[PDB]
RNA sequence: AGGGAAGUCGGCAAAAUAGAUCCGUAACUUCGGGAAAAGGAUUGGCUCUAAGGGUUGGGCACGUGCGUGCGGUUAACAACCAACUUAGAACUGGUACGGACAGGGGGAAUCUGACUGUCUAAUUAAAACAUAGCAUUGCG
RNA sequence: UCGUGCCCCGUGUGGCGAAAGGGAAGCCGGUUAAUAUUCCGGCACCUGGAUGUGGGUUUUGCGCGGCAACGCAACUGAACGCGGAGACGACGGCGGGGGCCCCGGGCAGAGUUCUCUUUUCUUCUUAACGGUCUAUCACCCUGGAAACAGUUUGUCUGGAGAU
RNA sequence: GAAGCCAGAGGAAACUCUGGUGGAGGCUCGCAGCGGUUCUGACGUGCAAAUCGAUCGUCAAAUCUGAGCAUGGGGGCGAAA
């Protein structure tokens, strides 16, 4: 697992061809949001403060990338 | 503070092996555990590594010497007569 | 001159202070990039094209 | 033990001139009371260096240049043929015949004294550590000096453990039970 | 003789004791004499002789060790080499 | 709470290849973790000191890291230390200078001998 | 399973030099060149010639290993030996 | 119970001693030991007292949280934090206080083997064997 | 190309022999009646191969910076050599780190409650693999120390350059 | 409580004394382990073709121990019974 501290680098990673899927994790106790993209070798995580612009980053993310919100319970 | 009257380093043997043998081993133990001045760097850091091997901790030089002393009187007399024989041969 | 324990503690405190300032400034630049994320996406699009 | 303590093979350089080697290590050899010396020489016929193992004479040190050959100087650690040394010098690892890389005066504190020369037939009279007198070819080689580690037997062993530790690496039999302590079936002295 | 001259130089003139200060004096070019002990390492001795050859400085090879060179200087520490910058009242330079 | 552990492999003997350390899992359990031996720092070929700037790894771990991590940007870098390199440079220069000096003196002696013979 | 060794697969197996081809076919150089011309064995170029041979230069000629294998079964080799 | 080896070939067996603190400890000796020699005083509980530590923190003149130029060694002071030993005293229960457990009987000598060690698995563990030291012989 | 040869090199000789020696690489959670570092999910790593993209280097052709110790994502390297790692005893005390043990506060649960006990007990966890900031030794630069200094529980270090 | 080291007190000095430090020894009490001294011991067609109990020796080493390997009866091995 790798952490990305640059929005531009995260945008290029999400536009890589091997980016199979993406998910959004919300931590309201910490008041943060996490964008996790699943590539071939590494899972890349971008950590942001919970904000409207952090929500609008979805619009800058590519459309063909299947993005989903993490549920409260990881049901097996 | 002197703790033993005469046994010295041989006090580790207690009452064993005989007074004469303890006195015989004491001098070899003292001269083999003493520190010596190096003839290359001048520091007092030459100690015995193995049998006839004397290493300096400072300049890292290893010399071949006697079993329990750095230099043997026979070896020193040998060096003296070798020097005079070499002088005679060259002259 | 030989320094004092108070001076050593002051030097140390400046060291964690500058580390904290670097961390805060990195958070600020990440927030600014998040604010200007759409232009960044457009520039990435232009470079790929 | 890694390598036997032998001289270099007698070649053109030692037969007609000299060759310089450098002492890299002075090491302990298990089972032997005398330290060994690792000396690196140059190969005259190829690029690769050659490492030899000599019996270290007293006074040798790491980083020292020794010289082996007919024209080598009369200095401790130098290996010379016995025809190139004067009378009264002491040498070590003396070859019985030229080319056997050393046979005489090898243990610690021991040496061989060059008593005399007979250049008419190229012979050298030598005195062994046992007091025996021997005649060797004058082209036999010896290292100038006395073998290091003398005075080893002046210290009492003082303990069966120290005798055991001495003889366990030297493979000699220890402990030794007496023949008179045996049965008559085991020893002629049995009973 | 040499010990008495060195002691009077110690009393009157200026010296620097040690390898780095001797090299600094040789680089400055104000060194009037260099003394090198017998048990100096041969590489250091050759480098000191090369520095003195470039700076046109005389070299005296002290027959004693570094301990005896320090004792002849009157100090309680060893000294492998030294540089005399001012002879003072001695005639150690005229030799 | 169970605080006692077991080996996770079939070797039951405390050999040098059987080093373990205690970890606590996210499941709340105490467990062992088999670990490799410690890497050894590469050392200078002349003096034997530890070479600074070079990682201490097991021998086949050095194949997975790049060239600048395994070396120091100097002559004999990653094989000899800086003091030994300095000593080598000074010794080489001084010995070559003395070789030139000895050749000059030998030529002068040969010329003097030729003049004496002639 | 067992770890592979370097240089035992890929371009090293795919190509060989002219010297290796001649030594494999046990021919002289004129016979090898004659057979290559007659059978249409053409020179090739690896992407990295060091992966085939560490002593290769820009003038080193490379051939296909399968082409040399095909040349091993040519009946003209026995004709050459019979003529010799 | 009383006596205390009167038992028995023979103190066999059992009993007695035992931890810790303090006082003190002979001959002999290879000067290292003997030695925990011998012989003595004490030990519970409770309520206190005393001693033994760590971290942080000094005034001016300028440039501006740091850089100098000074000035001072009573910080010998304050604030906060911290754990286990040792010593002393009073009070108090008692037939017991190392209250169970745990845990040397000691001494005067003689013979004997120097010591540590080893053996007759399945009747003998020893003055037996080995040991270091010493002496002799053979071998270039 | 006298086309059917020539040159270079020396080091020898193969195999077996260790589920405790050496050795490339996997962790966590869940799952069965019975297997699990093997299955399932997530997240990794090693070895070997082929060939792309980005970035790097280059018109001063094979990088730049730092006095130095050296650093940085790269930053040519055959034969033939040198070196390091693999690769190493026993014992003694000292220091750092993990885990365990112990103490206090808090939320939740459980027990005790004639009387007392703001009480006693239980859960409160964070793997491999990575990033980043630091950690004894040692090394480098300045400078030149007796009124000797630094320093460990343990007396070693220093004009061969200490504080 | 051996060398080595520190401090104080004397000695012209070498050394002497005192208080510490230090942690040596085929040293010592003793747990596990290894061994096997004693007991009118248990057991004696036994739990056992040598076991059980108490007591004992030793316990940092000439200590204990696994696997692999070597030595084979005219033999081996044997701190020797
Ligand atoms: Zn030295
Ligand atoms: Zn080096």
């Amino acid at each position: 697992p790798q952490e990305v501290s640059d929005i531009k680098k995260f945008i290029e990673i999400c536009r890589r061809k091997d980016a199979s899927s993406a998910r959004i994790k919300k931590n309201p106790k910490t008041q943060q949001i996490k964008f996790k993209v699943r590539c071939q070798r590494f899972l890349y995580t971008l950590v942001l403060k919970d904000s409207d612009k952090a929500e609008k980053l979805k619009q800058s993310l590519p459309p063909n990338l299947q993005i989903k919100d993490v549920p409260k319970r990881n049901k097996r | 503070s002197k703790r033993t009257k005469k046994v010295g380093i041989s006090g580790k043997y207690g009452t064993r092996y005989g007074a004469s043998l303890r006195k015989l081993v004491k001098k070899q133990e003292v001269t083999q555990h003493a520190r010596y001045t190096c003839t290359f760097c001048g520091k007092n850091s030459v100690r015995r590594t193995a049998v006839g091997i004397w290493s300096c901790k400072s300049c890292k030089k290893t010399m071949a010497g006697g079993a329990y002393t750095v230099s043997t009187p026979a070896a020193a007399a040998m060096r003296s007569t070798l020097r005079r024989l070499r002088e005679i041969t060259e002259a | 001159r030989r320094k004092t324990k108070a001076e050593r503690n002051r030097i140390k405190r400046r060291k964690e202070e500058e580390r904290k300032r670097k961390h805060e400034e990195a958070m600020k630049r990440k927030q600014q990039q998040l604010e200007q994320a759409k232009k960044i996406a457009a520039e990435v699009e232009e470079r790929e094209r | 033990r890694k390598a036997p303590a032998k001289f270099r093979p007698l070649d053109y350089a030692e037969r007609h001139g000299y060759i310089r080697g450098i002492v890299k290590e002075i090491i302990h050899d298990p089972g032997r009371g005398a330290p060994l010396a690792r000396v690196v020489f140059r190969s005259p016929y190829k690029y690769k260096q050659i490492t030899e193992t000599f019996i270290a004479n007293e006074g040798m040190y790491t980083g020292q240049f020794i010289y082996a050959g007919k024209n080598a100087a009369l200095t401790v650690g130098n290996i010379l043929p016995l025809s190139s040394v004067p009378e009264g010098t002491v040498v070590s690892n003396v070859e019985e015949k030229p080319g056997d890389r050393g046979a005489l005066g090898r243990t610690s504190g021991n040496y061989v004294t060059v008593v005399g020369h007979n250049p008419d037939e190229g012979k050298t009279r030598i005195k062994l550590p046992s007091g025996a007198k021997k005649v060797v070819p004058s082209s036999s080689r010896g290292m100038i000096g006395i073998v290091a580690g003398g005075g080893r037997t002046d210290k009492p062993l003082l303990k069966a453990s120290r005798a055991k530790h001495k003889f366990a690496v030297k493979r000699n039999r220890w402990p030794k039970t007496r023949g008179v302590a045996m049965n008559p079936v085991d020893h002629p002295h049995g009973g | 003789s040499i010990g008495a001259k060195l002691a009077l130089v110690i009393k009157s003139g200026k010296v620097v004791l040690g390898y780095r200060s001797t090299l600094k004096a040789l680089r400055s070019g104000k060194a009037k004499l260099i003394l090198i002990a017998a048990n100096t390492p041969p590489l250091r001795k050759s480098e000191l002789e090369y520095y003195s050859m470039m700076s046109k400085t005389p070299v005296h090879h002290y027959s004693g060790t570094n301990i005896e060179l320090g004792t002849a200087c009157g100090k309680l520490f060893r000294c492998s080499t030294m540089a005399i910058l001012d002879a003072g009242d001695s005639d150690i330079l005229a030799d | 709470a169970p605080t006692r552990v077991t080996y996770r492999r079939r070797n039951p003997y405390n050999t040098t290849s059987n080093r373990t350390r205690v970890i606590k899992t996210p499941g709340g359990q105490l467990r062992v973790l088999h670990i490799k031996k410690r890497g050894t720092a590469p050392k200078c070929g002349d003096c034997g000191i530890k070479l600074p700037g070079i990682p201490a790894l097991r021998p086949r771990e050095y194949a997975t890291i790049s060239k600048p991590k395994k070396t120091v940007q100097r002559a004999y870098g990653g094989s000899r230390c800086g003091n030994c390199v300095r000593d080598r440079i000074i010794r080489a220069f001084l010995i070559e200078e003395q070789k030139i000096v000895k050749k000059v003196l030998k030529e002068q002696s040969q010329a003097e001998k030729k003049a004496s013979k002639k | 399973g067992k770890a592979k060794k370097k240089g035992k697969s890929g371009a090293a197996r795919n190509y060989m030099t002219r010297t290796q081809a001649v030594k494999k076919l046990q021919l002289s150089l004129p016979d090898f060149r004659k057979l290559c011309i007659w059978k249409g064995i053409y020179p090739r170029e690896p992407r990295d010639r060091r992966k085939v041979n560490k002593s290769a230069t820009a003038s080193t000629t490379f051939y296909y290993t399968k082409d040399i294998q095909y040349l091993l079964h040519e009946p003209l080799l026995q004709k050459f030996r019979e003529q010799k």
